[PDB]
Parts: structure tokens; C-alpha cells; sequence
RNA sequence: CGCACGGAGGCGAAGAACCACAGAUUUCCGAAUGAGAAUCUCUAACAAUUGCUUCGCGCAAUGAGGAACCCCGAGAACUGAAACAUCUCAGUAUCGGGAGGAACAGAAAACGCAACGUGAUGUCGUUAGUAACCGCGAGUGAACGCGAUACAGCCCAAAC
RNA sequence: GAUACAGGGUGACAACCCCGUACUGAAGACCAGUACGCUGUGCGGUAGUGCCAGAGUAGCGGGGGUUGGAUAUCCCUCGCG
RNA sequence: GCUUUACUGCAGGCUGUCGCUGAG
């Protein structure tokens, strides 16, 4: 069985998301929605999820562009991991 | 031109391909990519 | 003493006399508003049925089947040939109809085996085959000592390879001595010339 | 290494299914370090962690769940 | 116009792609049908004794 | 710790590597079977054709592959005849359908060294380039028998 | 040394350096769910009895294909039987 | 390749006959 989440899309477009915007951006399965990529993000990080934007990236992966909400700090949740 | 996933997924593994043979492989075996494509040259399918 | 079957045999031997030409007359109207392939419960000629093999079993199923009468439905040559090979009209099937009917049917139940076959008539465009076929998968026959060889693997799709009575009839195999040289064991071993 | 075989079979269902999601989770986190490109890195382990998940899921597979 | 150089150039038609299979960029996306395995036109794969020479 | 002799790191006396057998897992397309689609997608599926049937896809079957071999159908031409039409190339090439581990054949309405004789069937050697065919041209071409191989004979329909 | 002087490897020509090699032994697969053995059934003979024994068949004719098959191959088709 | 009252054949059309096909 396959898992939503890959890893982590850690670059410098991915931490302006992260620092500006308050959103965290993953590498996640191709065959995954918004939906199932909102739920898994919040079953493991334990946040809560606003949007979540997708693109099936030139590399066979999709990325997924996911945006908190302004109780949780996307700062705090990259460091921990 | 428009394309699908999957022509999306074969054309992101011909460029995955088109990379160089590492360093490393050139060491372990004591001393070439032969399926190098170029774009313009080349000719993929579909 | 006779046996009723004697008599359906009888009346067969002159299908244009009695009885029968009347039924013929009748059957054969709704027989040609019927299909190409049309599963039947009981077989119109008892006697042969059953002395061919058919039993009033499960998985012993009859059809009747409706091939065109006449030679051969050839295209004209759409290239060189020799005045040998020009022909159109009087070139003939080596086959004969009631082996294309028995092939019709076994290809209408993929899942059953052809057992035998026989005549039941023609008009003037065409002819009428019954052809008794067996389900070697169901256990009533699997266990039914007369009918259980029909069941091997060796036995599979016997029609199309010529395996059938009118099958082995038509390869020339009747004969055990002179005439069938270039017939036994088979028309391809012997290069095709039978 | 440090998961063996014995050590599958004496869990209970539900201790497996926990030491499931716990390699699963030092998976994604050694996965998420790669994605960074760190050094203090152990090549081995996450080479580990892929046959130890393996372990289990057959365990679970051969005991019925 | 000529039949050569000049009439290349409207040459940006899509015809055989990727076959989804056998794999071979013979699958015709106008017809449905591959050139090279028969997909679309037979469930049995396209092969003929003529592909070799007779007595191989 | 594959090919593959690197760097880092790791596994192995809790007996790893490696090999044998058995088992687990086994994405998507693919006969491809819920429907569609250039390997993806859309809203529970043996699609289609069949047998049985509790008449419900409930129980089953078929489909497609395989080096060639095998069986059943369709069937050329170059060529040869110093031309060419029958003939020849050849029932060859090629095409359609189908089985198996081998196929097919097979226990005489046989043979017919005519016998006071043989005794299912393939195949091998021979019979023999004989008999037979043939613009009686070029060419084509068996069988019975014999010596071997291996051997194995049986079941229905009907009578009652 | 040798029931082992087959072959290979090893820094150059190796029976005796290493793998093997002869000898002996083990396992799996095939033969084969066969042979042998066994269970059960029951072989056969006399006399009488025209009770039974496979039809578009046997066979004939028209037209074709095929074969060495010639009047005397095998087959298809149409009609008759 | 093409032509035709070249040789030989093959489709096709027309026509008789048999089958389908029966009653007065
Ligand atoms: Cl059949
Ligand atoms: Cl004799
Ligand atoms: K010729
Ligand atoms: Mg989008
Ligand atoms: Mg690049
Ligand atoms: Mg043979
Ligand atoms: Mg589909
Ligand atoms: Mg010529
Ligand atoms: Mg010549
Ligand atoms: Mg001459
Ligand atoms: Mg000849
Ligand atoms: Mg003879
Ligand atoms: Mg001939
Ligand atoms: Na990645
Ligand atoms: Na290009
Ligand atoms: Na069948
Ligand atoms: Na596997
Ligand atoms: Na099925
Ligand atoms: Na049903
Ligand atoms: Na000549
Ligand atoms: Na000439
Ligand atoms: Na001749
Ligand atoms: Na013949
Ligand atoms: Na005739
Ligand atoms: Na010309
Ligand atoms: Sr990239
Ligand atoms: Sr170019
Ligand atoms: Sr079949
Ligand atoms: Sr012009
Ligand atoms: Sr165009
Ligand atoms: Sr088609
Ligand atoms: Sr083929
Ligand atoms: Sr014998
Ligand atoms: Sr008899």
C-alpha cells in the first residue's frame, strides 16, 4: 500500500513559502488530490490545513504547495524534522 | 501541444537518463553514456 | 421386437415421402426465420442422436445449424495467374457443409465439445445440421463411463482439427487399405495430397 | 541489527502495528534530512529501516494480522 | 511546389505514438490501431512467418 | 553489501553472504474482462459467448502466450519444359483456425507374395525410381510384402 | 601417488601447489500413477429362434479439385438413390 | 504498360434444363 507523503520539498522557493506565506511544500504520490494530501499533513504533523495547491512535476513526482493555518508557524514544523 | 500525465511522466525519465555517468562509477571500475539525447539532434517517441 | 426409434429411422431414409414431407414442409418455415445457430431441448432425429452418443443427460446439449447450399463463395484473382488457377465458379470447398456447420456451433459455446452430427434436411438455398455437443467440464459427465473421454485436455477443440466422425470422413480416412495412402495418419504428413 | 526476527514474533498485534508507524516515521524523517542533503547522516540505518518494515509486514502476514 | 524540401514542411501531424501495449512508437492515434503489435485491431499479437526467412 | 576494484556507512558467531526447496510481497498497461483511454481516468463489475443452475454471475468454461514440431482449412509466382497454355516449381511460400508435450493414426465392410496365407496404428530399412501418371515431352511417382522398432486391445447404438 | 597421467587454475612446459579427475556413496527429476501385486465382475460351449445390428448412407449420374491411381486415388458440389 | 476480328482462358450478361416446387 501506497504513502501520501513522500519527503519534504526542501528549496529556496520552499522556504520563501515557508517564511513569507506560512506554507510548507512536500513531494508527495501522483496519485494522491488536495484532499488526501490536506488529511495526511494533518494526521502527522498536527496542524490544521487550509489549501493545498498541486503540480505534477517534471521529475514524475507531484509537489504539493500546503498553507496553514495562523495558529501554527511553518518555521516551527520544518525545524523539527 | 498538449500533453497527459503519463507522456509527462516517460518525458521526465528520458531527462532523468540524459545525466552523466558518476565519478564514483568511473573509480569502482577502474575507467560513457550511450544513450545521450540532445533535444535538438535527438528525436524522442510519441 | 422393433423399437419406436426404429421407426423415426424409417421415416427418415425418405425425408420427401409420408408423414415427414409434410413436417418438413412445416418445420423447415420456421427453421428459416430461425437463426444461424439455434440451441435446441430435444434432437429431431432420436435414433441417430443416440446412436451417434447423445444421452438425456446434463450437459449434453443439440443445435441446429443452417449453412448455405452450393460451391464455393470465391473471389476473382487480382493478379497473375496462370488459366489453371483463373477459375471462380467451379472451384468447391474442401470441406464439406456439414463440417462447416459443426464448426459454426463449437465456435457459438466456446466451453463445449463437439460429439457428432448429422442431417436433418435442405430447402433450395440452403442445408440443416443437428450437432450434439458435450460440457467436458460438468461432473455428469466426468463421471458417465460412455461419454468421459471427451473430458481430456488432448480433447480440446476436436472440431477444428478435424477430430469429429464427419471430420475423419471427409480426410479420407474410411478406408484401412487401398485408396488411402496419401490419407492415414494425417493429410499433412503425407504432403498434402489427399 | 537492532530488530530481529524472535523479537516480531513476540509482539502482539497491536505492538507490531505501533512499531509499524514508529519506523515509518523515522523513515520520513530520515527521508526529510536527505532532502536537505545533511551531514550528519548514517547511510546504513535508512537501508535498515526499509528491511525492518519489510519484517514486520510479513510477521503480520504469516500470524494473520 | 515540390514533392521534396518544401513539402516537409507541413509535416506536424501526430499519427504513431508510444503503444500503451507493446511499448513501440507504432500505435496510430487517427486509426487506434498499432502497426507493430495489432493493439486495436487483434487480441492476438501481430506476427507473421514472412518477419523471417522461410526455413528460420 | 550484483555487474562495478569509489567514498561514507553498514550487516554478520542472535551464524550474514551464498545455493536448493517452499512461502510472502508482487504498482500500471497487457487475453485485459465495469466503462473509457497512446501505460491514464471515470462511476461496483467473470466484458463477451456458453454450460449447469438454488434462474442470483450462485458454480464453472472459453479468450492470450510458446523455438520449432503437430493437426484442420485457404493457397501463389518467379522457375523448369532451353518459347509456352496442360505439366513443373508445389499442395511449396504465404494466409485463416486449433491441440499437446508430443501431435495425428488405430483394432478391418483390411490385405489379395490367391493362400491349407497375413492379422489394429504410426515409424525406420527395403520393396523402387518398380507399378502408375505425363504436350506419353520435360518431368512426376506409390502400395501389398519383407526385415526392424514398439506392441494392447476395447466402449456404445439396438434387441431383452 | 595412481581404480586418480580428463580438463582448468596458479607470476613460464604442474598427476603429486589449488579446483578437480578414478573409486564409493547421497539427492532430485523423468521413466510412472506405468509394471508387478490386489479387489470386484465373470470367460466359454450346445440346440432352437428371419428378435437386434448406425441412410440421403451403399450405389448411379452432371460439374470440379486432388492423386501414381491409370476405366482401377481421395475429396467437394448439384441431382437421383 | 497498352491494343485487337492473335492463341488460350476467366469474370459478367442473356438463354434452356434440374433442385426449391405445391393443388386442379
Ligand atoms: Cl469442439
Ligand atoms: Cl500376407
Ligand atoms: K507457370
Ligand atoms: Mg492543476
Ligand atoms: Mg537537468
Ligand atoms: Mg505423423
Ligand atoms: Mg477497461
Ligand atoms: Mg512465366
Ligand atoms: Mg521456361
Ligand atoms: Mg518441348
Ligand atoms: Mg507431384
Ligand atoms: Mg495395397
Ligand atoms: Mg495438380
Ligand atoms: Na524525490
Ligand atoms: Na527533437
Ligand atoms: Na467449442
Ligand atoms: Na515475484
Ligand atoms: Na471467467
Ligand atoms: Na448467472
Ligand atoms: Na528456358
Ligand atoms: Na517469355
Ligand atoms: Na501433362
Ligand atoms: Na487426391
Ligand atoms: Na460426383
Ligand atoms: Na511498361
Ligand atoms: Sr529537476
Ligand atoms: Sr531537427
Ligand atoms: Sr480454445
Ligand atoms: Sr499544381
Ligand atoms: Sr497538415
Ligand atoms: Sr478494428
Ligand atoms: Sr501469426
Ligand atoms: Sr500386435
Ligand atoms: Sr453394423
Amino acid at each position: 500500500s501506497w504513502d501520501v507523503i513522500k519527503h519534504p520539498h526542501v528549496t529556496e522557493k520552499a522556504m520563501n513559502d515557508m517564511d513569507f506565506q506560512n506554507k510548507l511544500q512536500f513531494a508527495v504520490d501522483d496519485r494522491a488530490s488536495k484532499g488526501e494530501v490536506a488529511d495526511a499533513v494533518e494526521e502527522q504533523y498536527d496542524v490544521t490545513v487550509e489549501q493545498v495547491n498541486t503540480q505534477n512535476t517534471m521529475d514524475g513526482e507531484k509537489k504539493a504547495v500546503v498553507r496553514l493555518s495562523e495558529d501554527d508557524d511553518a518555521q516551527e514544523v520544518a525545524s523539527r524534522i | 501541444g498538449k500533453k497527459s500525465k503519463a507522456t509527462k511522466k516517460r518525458l521526465a525519465k528520458l531527462d532523468n537518463q540524459n545525466s552523466r555517468v558518476p565519478a564514483w562509477v568511473m573509480l569502482k571500475t577502474d575507467r560513457r553514456n550511450h544513450k545521450r539525447r540532445h533535444w535538438r539532434r535527438n528525436d524522442t517517441d510519441e | 421386437a422393433r423399437s419406436a426409434y426404429s421407426y423415426i429411422r424409417d421415416a427418415w431414409k425418405n425425408p420427401g415421402d409420408g408423414q415427414l414431407a409434410e413436417l418438413q414442409w412445416q418445420r423447415q418455415q420456421e427453421w428459416r426465420n430461425e437463426g444461424a445457430v439455434e440451441r435446441i431441448e430435444r434432437p429431431t432425429r432420436l435414433d441417430k442422436a443416440r446412436s451417434q452418443g447423445y444421452k438425456a443427460k446434463q450437459g449434453v446439449i443439440v443445435a441446429r445449424v443452417s449453412v448455405r447450399k452450393g460451391s464455393a463463395r470465391k473471389r476473382r484473382h487480382k493478379a497473375g495467374r496462370r488459366s489453371k488457377r483463373q477459375g471462380v465458379t467451379r472451384i468447391t470447398r474442401r470441406k464439406d457443409i456439414q463440417r462447416v456447420a459443426e464448426e459454426r456451433a463449437s465456435r457459438t459455446f466456446p466451453n463445449l465439445r463437439v460429439l457428432n452430427s448429422y442431417s436433418v434436411g435442405q430447402d433450395g438455398r440452403q442445408k440443416w445440421h443437428e450437432v450434439i455437443l458435450i460440457d467436458p467440464n460438468h461432473p455428469a459427465i466426468q463421471n458417465d463411463d460412455d461419454l468421459s473421454w471427451i473430458c481430456a485436455d488432448d480433447q480440446a477443440d476436436r472440431v477444428f482439427r478435424g477430430l469429429t466422425g464427419a471430420g475423419r470422413r471427409n480426410r479420407g480416412l474410411s478406408g484401412k487399405g487401398k485408396g488411402s495412402e496419401k490419407t492415414r495418419p494425417s493429410l499433412r504428413s503425407n504432403g498434402g495430397k489427399g | 541489527t537492532v530488530l530481529h526476527v524472535q523479537e516480531i514474533r513476540d509482539m502482539t498485534p497491536a505492538e507490531r502495528e505501533a512499531e509499524l508507524d514508529d519506523l515509518k516515521t523515522e523513515l520520513l524523517n530520515a527521508r526529510a534530512v536527505q532532502a536537505a542533503g545533511g551531514a550528519p547522516e548514517n547511510p546504513g540505518r535508512i537501508k535498515e529501516l526499509r528491511k525492518a518494515i519489510a519484517r514486520i509486514k510479513t510477521i503480520q502476514g504469516e500470524e494473520g494480522d | 511546389t515540390g514533392a521534396g524540401t518544401p513539402s516537409q514542411g507541413k509535416k506536424n501531424t501526430t499519427t504513431h505514438t508510444k503503444c500503451r501495449r507493446c511499448g513501440e512508437k507504432s500505435y496510430h492515434t487517427k486509426k487506434k490501431v498499432c502497426s507493430s503489435c495489432g493493439f486495436g485491431k487483434s487480441a492476438k499479437r501481430r506476427d507473421y512467418e514472412w518477419q523471417s526467412k522461410a526455413g528460420e
